[PDB]
């Protein structure tokens, strides 16, 4: 057997679940990490 | 100043340091040299019999 459903005007909606960042500036940074055993 | 607003530049700490946590297992048998040290010297005495008589 077969499911049905008549789409009205011909669109369709998808989930697209990945957010959307819309990003605002880029900001760069220096660090030092220092390891030590002592 | 006109629409777009306008933030300070962000100081940022030079060095970071890296301490990790760790497991404290809490064995017992270590630091109990006293232990064996009181083993050690048991010191029995023992007197011989006949010499005196
Ligand atoms: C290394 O030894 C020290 C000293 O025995 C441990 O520090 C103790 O840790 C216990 C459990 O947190 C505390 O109740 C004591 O007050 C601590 N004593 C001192 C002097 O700091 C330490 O836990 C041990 N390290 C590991 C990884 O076991
Ligand atoms: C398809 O339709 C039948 C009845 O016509 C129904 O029993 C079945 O659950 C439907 N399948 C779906 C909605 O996936």
């Amino acid at each position: 057997e077969v499911n049905m459903t008549s789409i009205p005007q011909g669109v369709f909606y998808q989930p697209h679940p990945e957010p959307i960042i819309h990003t605002e500036r880029v900001l760069g940074l220096s660090q030092v990490l220092m390891i030590n055993s002592e | 100043c006109f629409g777009v607003t306008f933030k300070k530049p962000l100081v940022a700490e030079e060095k970071t340091s890296l301490e990790p946590q760790l497991p404290h297992l809490q064995l017992r048998l270590p630091h109990l040299v006293g232990i064996i040290a009181k083993i050690k010297g048991i010191k029995i005495e023992v007197t011989s019999s006949g010499e005196s008589i």
